């Protein structure tokens, strides 16, 4: 999983594997 | 200042894509070890990402706008090669590419 | 070292249009941006003389500001809403081209442009 915290404490993930 | 086109690529094109809501999977190289992608470098022979493009522009490493445009296109193409076409990351790349081509259509003349 | 005359805001022989999208750009989009806390650097043409920017009008070939856009909307200037949308985009792009990335004025334009694109996303059909 690619994961990130975006501004505003928005969380996003992507299942690349 | 930089040439009109390279300055435009950094201050308009890269900035617009960098601050887009879909930018984050493309802001750094794909870490195939951490992501457990044992085949990534077999399939993707020339990795590219916006973090690398940003550093090349900021350090004046590009000789012309074509080299920079090719790097953006390589980044998108890599995403399309590796991932399934319906996947979220491909939809994200397609939206960034659409925006990229809109800004590239207005590249200033030298 | 002298400011150019501001952009034209009227057309010497054109019918004024009046449409759902044009009234929306003036009544909703321009009004919302005009009152924004970051609007004030963009409400009038760049005063390159007072701000000591001797290169501004050499670098920025099509200057644009929200005061000009407002007058164009009020007059007969635009054929359609998309011509007005281009002026907003030119205003934002000018700021990004002239100023260094990350500068305060650039961050302000980015916040205005984000709000603008949100309002354009709701442009009536
Ligand atoms: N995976």
């Amino acid at each position: 999983w690619k994961k990130a915290i975006l501004p505003g404490k928005i969380l996003k993930t992507l299942h690349i594997c | 200042r930089q040439t009109n086109q390279l300055q435009y690529l950094l201050r308009v094109v890269l900035k617009t894509l960098w601050k887009h809501q879909f930018a984050w999977p493309f802001q750094q190289p794909v870490d195939a070890v951490k992501l457990n992608l044992p085949d990534y470098y077999k399939i993707i022979k020339t990795p590219m990402d916006m973090g690398t493009i940003k550093k090349r522009l900021e350090n004046n490493y590009y000789w012309n706008a074509q080299e920079c445009i090719q790097d953006f296109n390589t980044m998108f193409t890599n995403c399309y090669i590796y991932n399934k076409p319906g996947d979220d990351i491909v939809l994200m790349a397609e939206a960034l590419e659409k925006l990229f081509l809109q800004k590239i259509n207005e590249l200033p003349t030298e």
